[PDB]
């Protein structure tokens, strides 16, 4: 049993499975960040 | 071929947005970019358009523009296919002063090849060509993305503009009785209160990276889309970043294996980002289309324009039920 918990800051990529695109790309340094 | 100078092109922009603001969100769409380019570069000759075919990351030893105009026509024939699981739609279209006579060469191949429908707007009247265009990438994006045009110089002769929407559900999705306000750590002594949703015992790809010092999982989507998820440890953002590429992005997917997993937290979030991309495409060699050097003959027949300015905005909402994010770009063209 492994625990990931996303509550510090993480990438995320977004892609396509077969065309390879990468449709999104983010980081996300704070949720509520204005 | 496109496929690896679209992921080039992705993690080189990514590292420059970081390097001008390194404490803030970050959110675009690579795609997006690339697609609004390359259709830029169907009106480019000489230096103008060897520079934004190579700042995509093309090699022209390798390639040649008609290849590579069929590579962005056949990417979004694909994405804008029917599917009964994601909501995937790419456009194009171009906004040209009404008074202005386009080569016809070029009015067919950005149809052809982009599916771009020119837009007679009265770029004199600025208010009311910022509205018509910004009408067409909100209703484009579904309502998400409603400012692109913030201000329109008022001898603006066109406006290239590109647009992508996205709306999927989690394979496995959240069940919101189990979001709970929780604490997201911006620093390691600094947090702040954010909802966090939760799944329990679940099988997914994973990956620990020793070799980096970060954590990458994998959650699908329905369709043919995923996300990989990557959590640096503690003070190692940095040096994760440093090390994205393709061949790290490779290794990762290739490294991934299913792995039971007890509990995994995941912040629902929605976040945006508004991007004046001139400098970066400066720095990628992507110059004299923004100089009195400027070559798009192929556009009207003669070198009479220049880009003033390439703007991106970006939105990403993450819930239980799954994923919307949007995005658009705008090449702004005037006189030369």
């Amino acid at each position: 049993r492994t625990i990931v918990r996303f509550n510090r800051p993480f990438l995320m990529i977004i892609v396509d499975h077969f065309t390879w695109s990468i449709f999104f790309m983010s980081k996300v340094t704070n949720p509520k960040q204005a | 071929g496109l496929a690896s100078a679209n992921v080039d092109f992705a993690f080189s922009l990514y590292k420059q947005l970081v390097l001008k603001a390194p404490d803030k969100n970050v959110i675009f769409s690579p795609v997006s970019i690339s697609t609004a380019l390359a259709f830029l570069s169907l009106g480019a000759h000489n230096t103008t358009l060897t520079e934004i075919l190579k700042g995509l990351k093309f090699n022209l030893t390798e390639t040649s523009e008609a290849e590579i105009h069929q590579s962005f026509q056949h990417l979004l024939r694909t994405l804008n296919q029917s599917s009964d699981e994601l909501q995937l739609s790419m456009g194009n279209a171009m906004f040209v002063k009404e008074q202005l006579s386009l080569l016809d060469r070029f009015t067919e191949d950005a149809k052809r090849l982009y599916g771009s429908e020119a837009f007679a707007t009265d770029f004199q009247d600025s208010a009311a060509a910022k509205k018509l265009i910004n009408d067409y990438v909100k209703n484009g994006t579904r309502g998400k993305i409603t400012d692109l045009i913030k201000d329109l110089d008022s001898q603006t002769m066109m406006v290239l503009v590109n647009y992508i929407f996205f709306k999927a559900k989690w394979e496995m999705p959240f069940d919101p009785q189990d979001t709970h306000q929780s604490r997201f750590y911006l620093s390691k002594k600094k947090w702040v209160m954010v909802p966090m949703m939760s799944l329990h015992h679940l099988t997914i790809p994973y990956f620990r990276d020793e070799e980096l010092s970060c954590t990458v999982v994998q959650l699908n989507y329905t369709g043919n889309a995923s996300v990989f998820f990557i959590l640096p440890d503690q003070d190692k953002m940095e040096e994760v970043e440093a090390m994205l590429s393709r061949e790290t992005l490779a290794r990762w997917g290739d490294s991934l294996e299913f792995r039971e997993i007890g509990e995994l937290y995941l912040p629902k979030f929605s976040i945006s980002r508004d991007y004046n991309l001139n400098d970066i495409l400066l720095q990628l060699g992507i110059e004299e289309a923004f100089t009195s050097k400027a070559d798009l003959s192929g556009i009207t027949g003669a070198r009479n324009l220049a880009v003033s300015q390439v703007v991106h905005k970006a939105v990403l909402d993450v819930f239980e039920e799954g994923t919307e994010a949007s995005a658009a770009t705008a090449v702004k063209i005037t006189l030369l």
